[PDB]
């Protein structure tokens, strides 16, 4: 999780794929992670959720 | 300095916003886990709760 933090990762893409992959969410809910384009938009639901 | 000071309180102020973000939401998944945990571990279907 360190490496997959900022300190090595500084895309936010990469770095938002990073963190929302490693839960076992629902199939709908990854979907909404996966159907965002914008950065902040998606950074915010996985902040939320 | 100044900028340095100014960059942190902008840092400090942002993620303390994100702190209440997810400590509200702490206390409402423990309200929301354990009435489903005790009536899913308690018999089941069997135990006639409907």
């Amino acid at each position: 999780y360190q490496q997959e933090a900022v300190k090595s990762t500084r895309d936010p893409a990469i770095l938002a794929d990073l963190v929302a992959h490693h839960a076992t969410w629902t199939l709908e809910e990854k979907q909404t992670i996966l159907e965002t384009p914008e950065v902040e938009e998606r950074l915010k639901r996985v902040l939320a959720l | 300095l100044l900028r340095d000071l100014e960059r942190f309180e902008l840092d400090k102020k942002i993620a303390a916003r994100v702190k209440e973000q997810m400590d509200q939401n702490q206390r409402e998944y423990y309200l929301r886990e354990q009435m489903k945990a005790i009536q899913k571990e308690l018999g089941g279907g069997e135990d006639f709760l409907t």
